[PDB]
C-alpha cells in the first residue's frame, strides 16, 4: 500500500480518512467524522 | 395537445445533508470519506517493515538471546514494536538516546 | 429550490423518465410518452463529475506522515504534539464538513438552474402559440403532431408555420 | 484505462459473467458498450449501459439470453451471456465511449478469451519430424490439446529467425493441434541439434523433444 | 437492423499509394453517425474517425473520412508500415449499432514462388494410433490450392490449412496442410503425394514419399 | 439582488408589514392592508436556522489545550510552539473571516430568490386576469373582494371563474 | 450559465462594444450602433473589485517567520517542524486552490445575473409595446427615434406616449 495504519492499511483514493490518527506514509486526511457523502443527481419525490 | 417539462426521479433512499437542510433524499451520490482498512500490515512501495515480535529494538540490536537476531533484511521502511515488548534487555539498565537511535533505524537502506 | 422549479411550480418528478435528469412528457393525438433531453443532461453530469474530481485532485499535496515516539521524561513536548496534530484533526474536519455541506447546497440548486433554463427554452420559442399552465406544461391552441414536437425538443420550432392557427383560436374562447 | 477479467471455459448451456472495470476515480461519467469477436471473423456490437441511471440497450440478435448490469461505486460493467453454444466462442471487448449515451466509441479494453466445447485440459502430445529427401525444414508437431495458448521457445531463445508458428484448428474430434516449423541450412542439419520447448500453461505440460533425422 | 457492406475485403497496395475504403448502407444513416476503427493482428481495436469525417485525438492527417446518406468512404493518402491491418466502419445512428465485415490492407510483392516440402508421419506417432501427414508452403505471394493424393486418388473432407501472418521483412506468407488418418488407413496405402497450384508457379509442383523409405 | 427582487423591481421594502418576511399589500373596495404570506417565511426561517446551526455545530470537535512551559535555555522549541500556534491562529481567522463574508452573500440571495418565486407563484395563478405594472403589483381587471383575495394567498384562485369579466375589460380600454 | 443568460438564449457576445461589459444594440431610421450600460456595469466592477479586496484584505493576519534550526541528534524534533511545517502547507495550498474554483464560478454567474436582471429591466418597461424575439432582442411596433432610445437605456420609457401607435399596429399583422 501507499500507506499504512496500526489498525490496517488504507487505499487512499479519496482524501479524507477516520482509521486512525497515526499513519506512516502518504495517507489522506484524517478527519474526526463518519459520513462525508456528496450530492451528485437531484431532490428525490415520491 | 400538451408539452411538460420535468426532471428524473426513482427509488433511491441515499440522504445527503445541506447547509440549509438536514436529510434529504437525493438521487444520487458519492462518497468522500475513507471507512475500510484491510486490516493487514503491508509494504511501502516495496519495501518490507521490520516486524519485532517479542523483541525491541534495543535488544535487536544487541544479541539478545530470548528473542532472535535471525532477521537478515538489508532494507526497510517502518519499525513495528508492539505496546509492551517482551525482551527489552535480559540483564537490566539504560540505553543512551534511544529514542533518537530509533528514529535513526527506523528507515534504512543498506 | 433556489430558480423554482423543483420544489416550486414544478411540484414532484417524472418517475417514469429513466434516460435523462431532465425531460419532456408529451401526449399528443398519436399517444402519451416520456422523453428524456440528453444534452442538457449531459453537461450537467460533465459539471458534477468536474466538482467531484476538483475536490480530490486539488489536495493531492500530501506527503510522508507518522505517529509518537516521546519518553515520559520529555512529557512537554509529547503535548506540543499533541496540541499540533489535534489542531490539524479539528480544521481539516471543520474544512472537510462544511465543504459538503456548501457544495451539497449549490449541486442542487444547480440542477433547478438547468431545469428553470429548459423550461424558458420551449417557452421563448412558442411565445403566444400555447398556453402557460402554471403546473410546468404548455397547452397547444394548434394541433402539433409527433413529427412537428422532435422541432421542439431540437429547437428547430416555427413560430409562422402555426401563427395564424392558434391567434385566430384565440378570439373564438375570447366572447 | 480499462481492464477486463481472465479466461474463462465453460461448457455448453452453461454461463458466462464478464467483467469490465472502468477507471475513473469516482462514478463513472461514461456508457459500457460490449463487442465480440469469433477468431478471424470480424466485429459484432452486443449491448450498451448508459452510465447513470443503469438502463441497458441490446440488440435484436441475443435480447432474451444476455444481460448487462452496472455497479456505480466502483465504476463496474459486467456482462452475462445463457445458453451458451458453440459458435458464441470468441474474444469479448467492453469499449467505454466518451460520455453517457452512448454513441461513438473511444477507449477499447483488452478482451476475455471464452471457449465453449466441453474438453479436458489434457497436455500437448509433442511428436519429432524429419526432413525428407540448400536450404531445408524441421520442425515439433503439436497435436490434441486444450486450450490456448502454446508459446513454443526454440532452444530457449537461441534459434529465433524465420521461425513461423501456425494458429491452430478446431478438429472434428474437437480438440486444438498446430504445427511449428524452422528453415536452417544443411551446414548445420546434422550438426547442431535443435530442441522445442512447448509450455502449455493450462495443464502445466513441460516436455521436450529432440529433433533428428532418420 | 441496418447492414452495413465494406468493399474492398482485401486491398492489395505498396507503401507509399492511397487506399479507398468504401462503405455502404442498407438504409439513410442517422445524421453523419458512422465510425471507422483499426484492428492490428494481436490488439484491440483503435478509434480512428467518428461523425463520417471528424479525427480522434493522436492521428495523423493521412486518414480521412467523407461521405454522407448511404454513401462513406475512409481514405488513407501516404501508406506506411504500420497501416496494413483490418478496418471496420459502424454505424452509431439507431439501436442495434453494427459493423462492416472487415476490409482488410496487405502488402504488394512481386510474385515469389513457394518452396513446398513434406513431412512423413513419425514413428512415435504411430505407437498412439493416428497418422498425421504434413505439407508445407515457405515464403510465397499472394491465394493458394493443396490437394492431397494417396495412391494417386484424390482427398477431400480429412484435411485443415493455416496460413500464417503477411510477414515483417519479405511481405510474403506461409501455409502448412495436414492429413490426418488412423492407423488401419495409413499402412492401407504406400503412395503420398501434395500437390500445390500457386500463380508464380508455370505449372502445377508434386512432391511426394513412400511409406517406410530412406 | 442576484435574482432581481430586492434591489430590483420592488424598489424598497413594506415597512408596515411585521408578521413574517415576506408578503402582500391589497387595496380593494372594503379597504387597505398588509398581510403577511407565513408559510413561505417558515421555510426561510426553517433554512437560515439551520444554516448558523451548522456552521456551530460542525466544529464540535474541540478538546483539552494549554499555555506556555519552556526555560530560555529551550528558546529554539518555544519558537516552534508560537509558529504553530501563529499558524493556527491565521488559518481559523481567514477561514472564520471569509466564511462569514461568504455565507453572507448567499444569505441575502436565499431571500431574493424566496421573493422573486413568490411573485412568480402569484403571477402564474392570474395570467391574463391582470396587468403586471412593473412595481411588483397586480391590477386586476375584474373586482376581487376580501373573500376572493384569500384564494390568491391560499393559492386556490380559479382562472375560469373571472375569465369573461376580465376578457371583455380588455377591448374597452384597446379604441 | 445559471441565469441562462450569456451561454443561453444570448448566444455569443458583442465584440464591438468596448465600453463596458453589459449593454445593448439599436438599429433604428438613423443608422444602427452599440452603446453601453455604464451604470449596471460600474456596481459589477464595485463588486468585483470588492471580491478580490476582500481575499487579501482578511488575511492581513501574518508575522513574523523562520527555517530550520536543529542538530542531528534532535532529529525528532526536527521530524516535528516538518509535520507541522507540511501540514499547514497541505491546508493552505487546499484551501486557496479550492477558494479560487469556488469564488471563479460565482463571478461567472453574478455577471450572468446581471445580464438577465438588464434585460427584465427593458422587458417590464414595455410590456406589449414591443416583441420578445427569443436572440434576447426586441423589435418595437411603433417608431422609436434616437431619443426616444435614450428613454430605455436611462429607464424613463413612457407606456402611454407610444401606446396606441402599437396596439393598432398589432391587429393589422393578426
Ligand atoms: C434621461 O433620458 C431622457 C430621454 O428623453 C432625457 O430627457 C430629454 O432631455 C433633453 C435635454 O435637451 C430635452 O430636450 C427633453 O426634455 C428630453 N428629450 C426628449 C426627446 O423629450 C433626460 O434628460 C435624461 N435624464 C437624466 C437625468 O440623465
Ligand atoms: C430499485 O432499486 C433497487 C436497488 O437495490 C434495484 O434492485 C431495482 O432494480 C430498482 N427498481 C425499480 C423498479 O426501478
Ligand atoms: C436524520 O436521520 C437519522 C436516521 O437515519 C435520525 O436518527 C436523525 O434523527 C435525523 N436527523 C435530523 C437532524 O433530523
Amino acid at each position: 500500500t501507499k500507506c499504512q495504519t496500526p489498525m490496517g492499511a488504507i487505499n487512499s483514493s479519496m482524501p479524507f480518512h477516520n482509521i486512525h490518527p497515526l499513519t506512516i506514509g502518504e495517507c489522506p486526511k484524517y478527519v474526526k467524522s463518519n459520513r462525508l457523502v456528496l450530492a451528485t443527481g437531484l431532490r428525490n419525490s415520491p | 395537445d400538451q408539452i411538460c417539462i420535468g426532471y428524473h426521479a426513482n427509488n433511491s433512499t441515499e440522504q445527503v445533508d445541506t447547509i440549509m437542510e438536514k436529510n434529504v433524499t437525493v438521487t444520487h451520490a458519492q462518497d468522500i470519506l475513507e471507512k475500510k482498512h484491510n486490516g493487514k500490515l503491508c509494504d511501502l512501495d516495496g519495501v518490507k517493515p521490520l516486524i519485532l515480535r517479542d523483541c525491541s529494538v534495543a535488544g535487536w540490536l544487541l544479541g539478545n538471546p530470548m528473542c532472535d537476531e535471525f532477521i537478515n533484511v538489508p532494507e526497510w521502511s517502518y519499525i513495528v514494536e508492539k505496546a509492551n515488548p517482551v525482551n527489552d534487555l535480559c540483564y537490566p539498565g539504560d540505553f543512551n538516546d534511544y529514542e533518537e537511535l530509533k528514529h535513526l533505524l527506523s528507515r534504512i537502506n543498506h | 429550490g433556489l430558480f423554482g422549479a423543483i420544489a416550486g411550480f414544478i411540484e414532484g418528478g417524472w418517475q417514469g423518465m429513466v434516460d435523462g435528469w431532465y425531460g419532456y412528457h408529451h401526449s399528443n393525438e398519436q399517444g402519451s410518452g416520456y422523453a428524456a433531453d440528453k444534452e442538457s443532461t449531459q453537461k450537467a453530469i460533465d459539471g458534477v463529475t468536474n466538482k467531484v474530481n476538483s475536490i480530490i485532485d486539488k489536495m493531492n499535496t500530501q506527503f510522508e506522515a507518522v505517529g509518537r515516539e516521546f519518553n515520559n521524561l520529555e512529557r512537554r513536548i509529547e503535548n506540543l504534539n499533541k496540541k499540533m496534530e489535534d489542531g490539524f484533526l479539528d480544521v481539516w474536519t471543520y474544512n472537510a464538513e462544511l465543504l459538503v455541506l456548501m457544495e451539497n447546497e449549490r449541486t442542487l440548486d444547480f440542477h433547478d438552474s438547468n431545469v428553470k433554463n429548459l423550461y424558458d427554452k420551449v417557452r421563448l420559442q412558442l411565445r403566444d402559440n400555447a398556453k402557460e399552465l402554471g403546473n410546468g406544461c404548455f397547452e397547444f391552441y394548434h394541433k402539433c403532431d409527433n413529427e412537428c414536437m422532435e422541432s421542439v425538443r431540437n429547437g428547430t420550432y416555427d413560430y409562422p408555420q402555426y401563427s395564424e392557427e392558434a391567434r385566430l383560436k384565440r378570439e373564438e374562447i375570447s366572447s | 484505462q480499462l481492464v477486463q477479467s481472465g479466461a474463462e471455459v465453460k461448457k455448453p448451456g452453461s454461463s458466462v459473467k464478464v467483467s469490465c472495470r472502468a477507471s475513473g476515480g469516482i462514478f463513472r461519467s461514461n456508457a459500457i458498450s460490449w463487442v465480440r469477436q469469433a477468431p478471424g471473423q470480424g466485429l459484432e456490437w452486443m449491448g450498451n449501459i448508459i452510465a447513470v441511471f443503469g438502463t441497458a440497450n441490446y440488440a435484436q440478435k441475443f435480447q432474451g439470453r444476455v444481460t448487462i448490469t452496472a455497479d456505480e461505486s466502483t465504476s463496474t460493467a459486467y456482462m452475462e451471456l445463457s445458453s451458451l453454444r458453440s459458435e458464441d466462442t470468441a474474444v469479448y471487448y467492453c469499449a467505454r465511449g466518451p460520455y453517457y449515451y452512448g454513441n461513438s466509441h473511444d477507449f477499447w479494453g483488452q478482451g476475455t478469451m471464452v471457449t465453449v466445447s466441453s474438453a479436458s485440459t489434457k497436455g500437448p502430445s509433442v511428436f519429432p519430424l524429419a526432413p525428407s529427401s540448400g536450404t531445408a525444414a524441421l520442425g515439433c508437431l503439436v497435436k490434441d490439446y486444450f486450450p490456448e495458448p502454446v508459446t513454443v521457445s526454440w532452444n530457449s531463445g537461441a534459434l529465433t529467425s524465420g521461425v513461423h508458428t501456425f494458429p491452430a484448428v478446431l478438429q472434428s474430434s474437437g480438440l486444438y493441434s498446430l504445427s511449428s516449423v524452422v528453415t536452417v541450412p544443411s551446414s548445420s542439419l546434422g550438426t547442431q541439434t535443435y530442441i522445442c520447448n512447448v509450455n502449455h500453461k493450462p495443464s502445466n505440460t513441460k516436455v521436450d523433444k529432440k529433433v533428428e533425422p532418420k | 437492423e441496418i447492414v452495413l457492406t465494406q468493399s474492398p475485403g482485401t486491398l492489395s497496395l505498396s507503401p507509399g499509394e492511397r487506399a479507398t475504403l468504401s462503405c455502404r448502407a442498407s438504409q439513410s444513416v442517422s445524421s453523419n453517425y458512422l465510425a471507422w476503427f483499426q484492428q492490428k493482428p494481436g490488439q484491440a481495436p483503435r478509434l480512428l474517425i467518428y461523425g463520417a469525417s471528424n479525427r480522434a485525438t493522436g492521428i495523423p492527417d493521412r486518414f480521412s473520412g467523407s461521405g454522407s446518406g448511404t454513401d462513406f468512404t475512409l481514405a488513407i493518402s501516404r501508406l506506411e508500415p504500420e497501416d496494413f491491418a483490418v478496418y471496420y466502419c459502424q454505424q452509431y445512428g439507431t439501436s442495434p449499432r453494427t459493423f462492416g465485415q472487415g476490409t482488410k490492407v496487405e502488402i504488394k510483392r512481386t510474385v515469389a514462388a513457394p518452396s513446398v516440402f513434406i513431412f512423413p508421419p513419425s514413428d512415435e506417432q504411430l505407437k498412439s494410433g493416428t497418422a498425421s501427414v504434413v505439407c508445407l508452403l515457405n515464403n510465397f505471394y499472394p491465394e493458394a490450392k493443396v490437394q492431397w493424393k494417396v495412391d494417386n486418388a484424390l482427398q477431400s473432407g480429412n484435411s485443415q490449412e493455416s496460413v500464417t501472418e503477411q510477414d515483417s521483412k519479405d511481405s510474403t506468407y506461409s501455409l502448412s496442410s495436414t492429413l490426418t488418418l488412423s492407423k488401419a488407413d495409413y499402412e492401407k496405402h504406400k503412395v503420398y503425394a501434395c500437390e500445390v497450384t500457386h500463380q508464380g508457379l508455370s505449372s502445377p509442383v508434386t512432391k511426394s514419399f513412400n511409406r517406410g523409405e530412406c
